[PDB]
């Protein structure tokens, strides 16, 4: 989903599914490797 | 006009200083419901008395 | 159960006493809603 | 003339008993 080889277009963007399974954002924004990061429908804190 | 009605949502969702508007909305309405309330009542008691 | 504790189910955290319900729910509902409605009773994800 | 009272109640809704009860009023 993110470090996948190669994405889709954003004229022709597609969608993955993500369901049962475990998933724990709180790595997007304590590990510097990725370049911004900011949430609008929830605090960056509470998400998991 | 807040996002929702359960206090422990919103904190536990919203940042604290976004937390403080949405909680503020339903202190605000909640507040006026009872002004109405309160306005009957009196009103009311002074009917029946 | 049968004491007052700080619950919670899917995130939704509150206060009251939790004790087995008589109320048969039917396969798809997860909570209900009092005349206030306000959450009367709830569902146990992993143990439904 | 004529549980929701307790559900009042849960919600800060205090339902206070009259002082003077309807078998002292009978009396009176």
């Amino acid at each position: 989903v993110f470090n996948a080889t190669r994405f889709a277009s954003v004229y022709a963007w597609n969608r993955k599914r993500i369901s049962n399974c475990v998933a724990d954002y709180s790595v997007l924004y304590n590990s510097a490797s990725f370049s911004t990061f900011k949430c609008y429908g929830v605090s960056p804190t509470k998400l998991n | 006009g807040a996002i929702s009605s359960v206090l422990n949502d919103i904190l536990s969702r919203l940042d604290p200083p976004e937390a403080e508007v949405q909680i503020d909305r339903l202190i605000t309405g909640r507040l006026q419901s009872l002004q109405t309330y309160v306005t009957q009542q009196l009103i009311r008691a002074a009917e029946i008395r | 159960k049968n004491k007052c504790v700080n619950f919670n189910f899917n995130g939704l955290t509150g206060t009251g006493v939790l004790t087995e319900s008589n109320k048969k729910f039917l396969p798809f509902q997860q909570f209900g809603r009092d005349i206030a409605d306000t959450t009367d009773a709830v569902r146990d994800p992993q143990t439904l | 003339v004529t549980d929701l009272i307790c559900a009042q109640k849960f919600n800060g809704l205090t339902v206070l008993p009259p002082l003077l009860t309807d078998e002292m009023i009978a009396q009176y």
